[PDB]
């Protein structure tokens, strides 16, 4: 399969991580 | 005519590939259904309560290592009224149209 | 005395028209393999057609305690022996459709319908009620055959 | 009576009947 | 002796008549007739079985 | 040779390889990645490709479309038990 | 929009960090089944906002005994020798593994019963399910795929 895999980064899209996320964002405004 | 008749009515083909791969079709999609039937068997054990339930049991051999009696059940009447008055089982008997209509296409 | 008299009431009929289905499609599954030779036309209707025919009393069958069963609705508890190997209990307490639901909604929607509700739904059934009335026609014709 | 014994086909490597969407928390 | 034979023929004949009608009565069926009307007895209620009605109707008929 | 790829670097790759019909659909008829709404919700995470400055770095503009497309089917799409795509069975 | 109606997964590892490990189990089905509507977490809520047949089978060990008394308070139609309940939820179990109900209960001397919902609950999943639901299913597949291979016999 010379047809690669999602990138790795994929894991981390659960829906658990989704619904932390509009916090996270804004606690973030206070590579 | 008769004879003619009776020759399609001999299986009778020599087909390579195109015959074999067609009898190959027939094995497996026939053992599906086989196969799922024998879900149908396992429901026989499912009764257990009974020694005549034990018989139909038996007819898996994972029953025969299995020994349970495993189930029970409640009421829901108000659950068979449901699945008759639901504006859904009105709607389901459309699809009682919908699969009669193609069948009548084909 | 310690636990209960659950259902299954009918059970034993589902389970008899559950192996008769079973019974000759097992039959006509071992012969299905010596693709050596199939068994006369004649073998394989008497067989694959009593084998339908078997699959109708266990349609019915289905149906006639129809109600008392969709209610029934019991789900397992058992041996522990059930919760070692698993997914065995998974499978054989499990309902569902197959690849099969799939065809149902070709069928579905092959029909002509699908919301646009209850008004024009009533309207639907009052005229598939007059094609079965039209189809009564079928019973003067048949009476010219005479 | 109706044959002699029970044919065996018992399956847990079938097409599948379990779905799955609650996995997130 | 041909009287025999013939039997079979009008017996295959009737069958004949007796199957088309089945096709078209079953059409009813089939396309499902559920009744407001009580007295009624052709019925078509769980999904599988009389939907499944419609797949043997085909095959038999 | 260059050092491994950013996280940018292999997004931008990443999305832009979705411009091929072939390859979208051989991940469409996956099992496993259809399971678990993770792949869903990347997809959807991608549209951020979609507005500026991102787009301006999309040298493959069919991939937005189809990006778009594969994401709104995605939402009413249903999801068989295995991971199998209900509404593709029918396609190999 | 997919729903996984007709009971499917779980809700595993979220409260497997808060821990499950029965009496505690029931509330962790709670979160996950996404299946408590009313009653037994309203009583949750209440006090958050600031025998029978069947239950003489059951026999009930440890604190969710106490529970099951609570729960009686809270939902009661009394008669002269008699309780029946509204929306109570509640369970039975071994070792690994247990199954639980959601139920309603009429009562008499000599006889007793709930009817209810029964969900069996075996490492963070729930089991919810119906007999001619139960056939239907591998049934109707059956026979696809015996008209799979009766459309086979296009065969000479």
């Amino acid at each position: 399969s010379l047809y690669p895999p999602p990138p790795p980064y994929v894991k981390f899209f659960t829906q658990s991580n989704l619904e932390k996320l509009p916090k996270y964002k804004e606690k973030k405004a206070a590579e | 005519n008769e004879n003619g008749e009776t020759d399609d009515n001999i299986e009778t083909v020599m087909t390579q590939e195109q015959f074999v791969k067609r009898r190959r079709d027939m094995l497996e999609h026939i053992n599906l259904a086989m196969n799922e039937s024998s879900l149908a068997l396992e429901f026989v054990s499912l009764l257990l309560s009974s020694v005549k339930e034990s018989t139909g049991m038996s007819s898996m051999s994972p029953f025969l290592r299995k020994v349970v009696k495993p189930s029970s059940l409640n009421s829901d009447k108000i659950p068979y009224v449901a699945p008759t008055k639901k504006e859904y089982i009105e709607l389901d008997i459309l699809n009682k149209g919908w699969k009669l209509q193609s069948l009548n296409e084909s | 005395f310690d636990f209960n008299g659950v259902p299954g009431q009918a059970l034993d009929a589902v389970r008899m028209r559950l192996a008769q289905l079973t019974h000759s499609l097992r039959r006509i599954r071992d012969e299905m393999s010596k693709a050596e030779l199939p068994q006369w036309y004649t073998l394989q209707s008497q067989l694959n057609v009593t084998l339908s025919q078997l699959v109708s009393v266990t349609s019915t069958l289905q149906h006639f305690q129809e109600t008392l069963d969709s209610t029934v609705v019991y789900p397992l508890p058992k041996f522990p022996t059930t919760s070692h190997e698993s997914l065995v209990t998974t499978l054989l307490r499990k309902k569902n459709i197959p690849e099969v639901d799939e065809w149902m909604k070709y069928v579905r929607e092959t029909s002509g319908v699908t919301t646009a509700l209850l008004k024009d739904e009533e309207i639907e059934k009052l005229l598939q009620q007059d094609r079965e009335i039209t189809n009564w026609a079928r019973t003067t014709f048949r009476n010219e055959y005479g | 009576p109706s044959y002699s014994p029970t044919s065996p086909s018992y399956s847990p490597t079938s097409p599948s009947y379990s779905p799955t969407s609650p996995s997130y928390s | 002796m041909s009287n025999q034979a013939l039997y079979e023929k009008l017996e295959q004949t009737r069958t004949i008549l007796s199957v088309k009608l089945a096709e078209l009565i079953n059409m009813t069926t089939i396309a499902d007739r559920n009744d407001d009307d009580e007295g009624s007895f052709a019925q078509e209620n769980s999904e599988l079985a009389v939907a499944t009605t419609s797949v043997m109707m085909v095959n038999n008929q | 040779q260059n050092p491994l790829p950013t996280r940018f670097e292999v997004e931008l790759e990443f999305i832009q390889s979705l411009a091929n019909i072939q390859y979208v659909t051989y991940l469409l008829t996956q099992q496993q990645i259809w399971k678990s709404p993770n792949f869903k919700n990347y997809l959807k995470y991608l549209e951020y490709w979609c507005n500026p400055p991102y787009s301006q770095c999309i040298v493959y503009p069919n991939c937005l479309f189809i990006l778009k497309l594969l994401n709104g089917f995605m939402e009413s799409a249903i999801v068989n038990e295995d991971g199998l795509l209900e509404g593709l069975d029918e396609l190999p | 929009m997919n729903v996984t109606p007709l009971d499917e997964l779980q809700w595993k590892s979220p409260e497997w960090i808060q821990v499950f490990g029965l009496r505690t189990e029931n509330v962790l089905d709670y979160f996950a089944e996404s299946p408590f509507f009313d009653k037994t977490s309203n009583n949750q809520v209440i006090k958050m906002q600031r025998d029978p047949a069947r239950r003489q089978i059951l026999f009930k060990y440890p604190m969710y005994m106490q529970l099951e008394e609570e729960l009686m308070k809270l939902d009661g139609t009394e008669y002269v020798l008699s309780s029946v309940r509204e929306p109570d939820f509640w369970v039975i179990r071994k070792q690994r593994r247990t199954n639980n109900s959601g139920v309603g209960s009429a009562k008499g001397p000599e006889i007793i019963p709930l009817q209810d919902y029964y969900i069996i609950g075996a490492n963070i999943y729930q089991s919810p399910t119906i007999f001619k639901i139960v056939q239907s299913r591998l049934m109707s597949t059956s026979y696809h795929l015996n008209s799979t291979l009766e459309s086979l016999y296009d065969l000479i």
